[PDB]
């Protein structure tokens, strides 16, 4: 069958961004249920099981625009590029920062999503389509194998 | 979220 509203769709992928491949393999998502980034499940909409095909899908319909009031410059007092921080929210749901500069006590930190500004490009392959049972229906999510 |  073909990827639809409330069908279990398993594709093979490649995500690369600015060239350069970042993430691989395979997944099983239900279509319909918001369950994977929007540009990619649009892409997806109406292929056939077997299909392949390349999809663009720009930082506003992925991870969503870089905001640059999430950048902002900490004390190196208040630490315990790359450095990846999973540092205490405010008020609960931790909020991961990165930091992408230091110099002397300044030090130049990121909120944002990783892939947050970035245009994502897929190499897919749509592998097995069938219809949600209806408890993935419920769950609103696939129940792979 | 996926891909993750
Ligand atoms: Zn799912
Ligand atoms: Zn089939
Ligand atoms: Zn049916
Ligand atoms: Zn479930």
């Amino acid at each position: 069958m073909k990827v639809g509203q409330d069908k279990v769709v398993t594709i093979r992928y490649t995500l690369q961004v600015e060239g350069e491949v970042l993430d691989q393999g395979e997944l099983s998502y239900l279509h319909g249920h918001r369950n994977l980034i929007p540009g990619l499940e649009e892409a997806l909409e109406g292929r056939e099981e077997g299909e392949a095909f390349q999809a663009h899908v720009p930082a506003e319909k992925a991870y969503g625009p870089h905001d640059p009031e999430g950048v902002q410059v900490v004390p190196l007092s208040a630490f315990p590029p790359g450095a990846q921080f999973y540092a205490q929210d405010m008020e609960g749901n931790p909020m991961p920062l990165t930091v992408v500069a230091v110099e002397g006590e300044e030090v130049t930190v990121d909120f944002n999503h990783p892939l947050a500004g970035k245009d994502l490009d897929f190499q897919v392959e749509v592998v097995k389509v069938r219809e949600a049972t209806p408890e993935e229906l419920l769950h609103g999510h696939a129940h792979p194998s | 979220a996926l891909p993750a």
